[PDB]
């Protein structure tokens, strides 16, 4: 009875379908209220706008009839007696519905009943402006159901184009148009058709029901029978209604309905004549306070996009804020903003982010939200920007509706997701397209064509380096030269000229280019800083230091700036690259040298040399009265840091770090030059300000390293300055950015308590979507959109796993064990694009195209590495449970030679690491503590079939669970670590012996 | 089955360490034991994402604990 009375009402007031049942009973209870709700208001505003407290006062006079407080009053007599006439419960509540479907005020005093809401609906409605009259294109027709079909990138513009008609009529909104979905209810269906067919209105609004062929089909057919129901009625006999369809689901429910109305001529308008229409009502009047005056032609809305990363469209916003703040004379402007990274946009969460906002004081006040589509973000992305920034509103069927205001601006930070139509739907809206410093030099100001930004050309990152090459180049006096601070030379031009030449990358991105000058300003102020160019002191011995200097760091800067990765196109090696690193010590009177030595040649010149294979690096880096000079200096040249000590090496490199002390924290790692140049290099990183993004297998190294560096600075001091998150892909957004705030708090903590930085770190990042919010934390600087706190000595770490995809014959393996996949490999939804993700060894998703720059390799795991780690383990099994030193040897070597056979069996094992022999060690120690019982056992059993050293049994049934059982060509497994068994153990067949007789003793 | 959600698993491996709550566990164990795993490898509910933390240390968000490392066998 209640829908039924619903209903008849809906047809008796023509504005209440302009909300759902929740939304009418939120403005029922809200507009009694004195004042009503900011939300209850903007709710309102999409039939009369800026409606305020005095719109709903003169709203609400006449709609209170008299009449209706006589009804009141009788009811309020009249149910006493009515319920005291009947006895049983049921009746009297039956009495109670119906006299509150008669007069709810007399139950309910605080809420308005469904007739004097609409009643007030219309006031404001009739309050309002002029109306809509808008006026339908050619080939549709009035009074008459349309019907459009075409390709999917189509369906908006035509949509766009039909409205075009009547330019000069404001746009559209959720009340004409909806864009349907497979979660799209029959009640938003609903409230459109009765819009449109249902009489009280106005003016002659168009509506149109977009992507219908998404509508499930419980959805349409109670539409169309809706549809049919509403034109029996008195209805309106003029009405105009669209409906458009993706050409490919044709055969859908609602296309196939309408098909007799299907029209043959497409509606469709320029590119040009969308922008100008867009354009215009996006134009804010001059005497409107707004954010828009920043923007070029006081454009409420805008775009900022680029064909790749790193190329200024967060600059370009902040500037923007900037610019804002300076010329609106506003003691503050308000800057929100939004990161998306769901593939699958979540509307929900901006309408929840940008709530907040719907107090009153923003309402006449510039506010700039910015709204970033990660990389993440797949789909949901054209239907999210047709909605906010075309049809002005986000709304939940919870009841609270956004509308966009224009004296807010909107800018969208997007890449050019570009893949078909003649033009991408982005290109309709006000754009701006930032290019990388290549494309600057060559097509080069305008205001959607931006250049290098001239605060960062003045800073000392760039105008350092741009004056030391200025120089070098020219092959002036660098002895001399020195940079003063604020100083200013040259042009832009001239300094992407030098950098990009210098720079090593053919067509680089801002970032790398930043990062490659930050590197060598680092350095060059450090060696402004030494003795060796501080007030004379040498007299003219170090003729020529500087030039050597430039020419190395633009050497050395390879390593840190230049990409290390060339579906699946991510990978390149370590060792590939030689690692010749300097240092200028905090002492500022010495040097250190890594990763390479200097040669002198007959040339008269020093050449650069790797340690370890001798051959030429580089040449010509100095001349020998240079060299020469240098050694009389004492600094340390042609050193092997392999063959020192191991307290000279944690002093040489306490001293290159800058910490004062070289405490040991641990004996066990092994300070090999390349664990040390690995070290340095994630040193230098933190000290310039380039994020650090490492790739390698698990077992590698990462996080005993970063542990060692942590606790070498660390000096004993109880303290917390590192922390470590194992990521997975159910890590969300929230956790990363709760995580790091924590982080952020401790490290403030440590440093003003004990002068500590703190080490954050993520592993295995890549293995969830929220990585992009990692980026954000890594380049960005940001979280959630707010900024991180500089200063608080807090550094970030991120591991991610590498790309790799199984062998062909392990697929065949695993798509043929027990029934066979559940779905075929085609139909997978988990997939990295064309790839399955089942098919790959680490289930890792997309790196964020700004971070596969910084990208370096951790280095592969060695030989002796491996068997060293496996030594050690042993060694503290040793200890813990007293084996001798014949046990040692052979579990070491069958450890070492199981991990040899998985890694060849690339048809069996993708995955080997140093994490099997633990648990391996772990089961054997197990044998070990029963093997009393367990053989005492085994001999009884036996017994019944009518010696054994105990460490030799514990061994191969560890052998047998972690390695034989997951075989298939178990014999050639046995085969191969039968050598290493002592005899008479030397035999495959014993092994198998051995094992079958445990499972039996374990089955009796 | 297809329809698990990742509420399912977190919840049992929560009723195993309620399980192996104030036991000695050198006596005692506590084992989850998942039915037709392969059924709910590639749903849309992603379901055993949750298993790579339930299987390190038994807590996705929560602090670790002893008791809610819980054996673990599919089938
Ligand atoms: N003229 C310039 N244009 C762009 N960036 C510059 C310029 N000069 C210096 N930079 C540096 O380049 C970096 C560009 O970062 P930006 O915020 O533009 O990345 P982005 O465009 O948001 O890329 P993504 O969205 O993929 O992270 C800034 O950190 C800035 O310091
Ligand atoms: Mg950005």
């Amino acid at each position: 009875s209640w829908k039924r009375f619903v209903t008849q009402k809906r047809m008796e007031h023509f504005y209440l379908n302009f909300y759902t049942a929740e939304q009418l009973v939120y403005l029922s209870t809200e507009l009694r209220k004195q004042p009503p709700s900011d939300a209850a208001l903007t709710m309102l505003s999409f039939i009369k706008s800026n409606c305020t407290l005095r719109d709903v006062l003169r709203a609400s006079v006449g709609c209170g009839s008299e009449a209706a407080r006589y009804r009141m009053r009788r009811v309020m007599e009249e149910l006493p007696l009515m319920l005291l006439s009947e006895f049983s419960l049921v009746d009297k509540l039956r009495i109670i519905m119906e006299q509150s479907m008669r007069c709810l005020p007399a139950f309910l005093p605080d809420c308005l009943d469904l007739e004097t809401l609409g009643h007030c609906l219309a006031h404001l409605a009739g309050m309002g402006g002029s109306p809509v009259e808008r006026c339908l294109p050619r080939g549709l027709q009035v009074g008459q159901p349309n019907l459009v079909v075409c390709g999917h990138s189509e369906v908006l513009p035509a949509a766009l184009a039909v409205y075009m008609q009547t330019p000069s009529q404001p746009l559209p909104t959720y009340d004409e148009v909806l864009l349907c979905t497979p979660a799209t209810t029959f009640e938003e269906v609903a409230l459109l058709l009765r819009r449109c067919l249902t009489l009280g209105s106005l003016g002659h609004k168009v509506y149109s029901l977009l992507f219908a062929d998404q509508l499930s089909y419980e959805v349409a057919r109670q539409a169309e029978e809706l549809f049919h129901n509403l034109c029996t009625q008195q209805h309106r006999e003029d009405y105009q209604l669209v409906m458009v369809c993706d050409g490919d689901w044709e055969h859908c429910y609602l296309p196939s309905a309408f098909s007799q109305h299907k029209v043959f001529v497409t509606p469709q308008a320029p590119l040009e004549a969308i922008q100008a229409y867009l354009a215009g009502h996006y134009r804010v009047p001059k005497q409107t306070l707004s954010a828009a005056a920043v923007f070029n032609d006081r454009l409420c809305v805008g775009i900022v996009a680029s064909e790749r990363a790193g190329v200024g469209k967060s600059l370009y916003v902040k500037r923007l804020h900037d610019k804002m703040k300076m010329q609106l004379n506003v003691k503050n402007v308000p800057l929100k903003t939004i990161r998306l990274i769901d593939p699958q946009v979540d509307e929900s969460r901006v309408l929840g982010a940008l709530l907040p906002f719907l107090d009153a004081q923003y309402q006449k006040v510039p506010v700039l939200f910015h709204l970033d589509v990660t990389s993440s973000v797949q789909t949901g992305i054209w239907v999210f920007l047709f909605k906010l920034l075309i049809l002005q509103y986000l709304m939940d069927i919870n009841g609270k509706m956004w509308l966009r205001n224009p004296c807010h601006l909107y800018i969208v930070e997007i890449l050019e997701r570009r893949t078909v139509p003649q033009f991408s739907f982005l290109d309709i809206f006000p754009k701006v397209t930032c290019r990388p410093p290549k494309e600057v030099i060559d097509m080069e100001r305008s205001d959607t064509e931006p250049g290098m930004d001239l605060w960062e050309f003045c800073s000392e990152t760039f105008q350092r380096p741009y004056q030391y090459l200025r120089r070098f180049n020219q092959n002036q006096d660098l002895d001399t030269f020195q940079y003063q601070e604020g100083s200013v030379e040259g042009t832009p031009e001239e300094c992407l000229q030098h950098f990009l030449f210098h720079c090593g990358v053919i067509n680089p991105s801002w970032s790398e280019l930043r990062n490659f000058a930050r590197f060598l300003n680092y350095q060059l102020r450090d060696c402004e800083a030494s003795l060796f160019c501080n007030p004379s002191f040498i007299g003219d011995t170090l003729r020529g230091f500087k030039k050597f200097v430039v020419t190395f760091m633009i050497f050395m800067a390879r390593d840190f700036a230049t990409p290390s990765l060339h579906p699946f196109s991510l990978r390149k090696r370590w060792e590939s690259e030689p690692h010749p690193y300097v240092f200028f010590n905090d002492d500022h009177t010495t040097m250190t040298f890594i990763g390479f030595h200097l040669q002198p040649n007959i040339n008269g010149s020093v050449d650069a040399i790797s340690h370890l294979t001798g051959k030429v690096i580089k040449r010509d880096v100095m001349t020998r009265d240079l060299y020469q000079g240098l050694l009389l200096q004492r600094v340390p040249f042609n050193v092997d840091f392999d063959k020192l000590p191991r307290h000279k090496k944690l002093e040489r490199l306490c001293l290159t770090l800058g910490i004062p002390q070289a405490t040991d924290p641990d004996k066990t790692y092994e300070l090999t030059t390349d664990n040390m140049l690995k070290i340095l290099a994630i040193e230098m990183r933190f000290r310039c300000g380039i994020p650090v993004i490492i790739m390698g297998e698990t077992g590698c190294g990462k996080t005993r390293l970063i542990k060692f560096l942590s606790d070498l600075r660390r000096g004993g001091t109880n303290a917390d300055t590192i922390k470590l998150v194992k990521v997975h892909g159910g890590t969300t957004a929230d956790m990363i950015y709760s995580r790091v705030r924590e982080a952020e708090n401790v490290a403030f903590a440590n440093k003003d308590q004990h002068q500590l930085d703190t080490i954050l770190f993520f592993d295995e990042a890549n293995t969830t979507e929220a990585i992009s919010c990692i980026k954000e934390v890594l380049c960005d600087h940001m979280v959630d959109g707010q900024p991180l706190a500089e200063d608080s000595g807090l550094h970030i770490i991120a591991a991610c796993n590498p790309y790799r995809k199984h062998s062909e014959e392990m697929i065949c393996r695993l798509e043929s064990a027990g029934l066979g996949y559940r779905v075929s490999m085609e139909e997978t939804a988990d997939r990295l694009g064309s790839i399955p993700l089942r098919q790959l060894v680490y289930r890792v998703h997309a790196l964020p195209p700004s971070l596969i720059p910084l990208v370096w390799d951790f280095g592969q795991l060695s030989d002796v590495a491996e068997k060293l780690y496996i030594q050690q383990i042993v060694q503290r099994l040793v200890e813990s449970i007293s084996l001798d030193e014949n046990g040692t040897r052979v579990i070491t070597e069958v450890l070492c030679a199981s991990q040899g056979f998985m890694r060849k069996t690339e048809d069996e094992c993708s995955f080997v690491s140093l994490r099997d022999v633990e648990r391996c060690v772990k089961v054997f120690r197990w044998f070990h503590e029963h093997s009393a019982m367990l053989l005492a056992q085994l001999n009884a059993f036996l017994s019944k079939s009518s010696e054994r050293d105990p460490v030799l049994w514990s061994l191969m049934l560890a052998i047998g669970v972690c390695y034989h059982a997951s075989l298939e060509k178990k014999d050639s497994y046995r085969k191969a670590i039968a050598r290493f068994f002592p005899k008479p153990y030397d035999d495959s067949r014993l092994l198998l012996d051995e094992i079958t007789r445990a499972q039996d003793l374990f089955l009796d | 089955s297809p329809h698990s959600t990742p509420q399912g698993i977190i919840s049992t491996f929560r009723q195993c360490a309620r399980f192996q709550q104030g036991k000695d566990l050198q006596q005692y164990v506590s084992v989850v034991v998942l039915d037709e795993v392969g059924l709910a490898e590639d749903s849309p509910k992603m379901p055993l994402k949750t298993l790579h933390p339930l299987l390190e240390d038994g807590c996705i968000e929560d602090d670790p604990a002893p008791h809610k490392k819980v054996g673990f066998v599919g089938i």
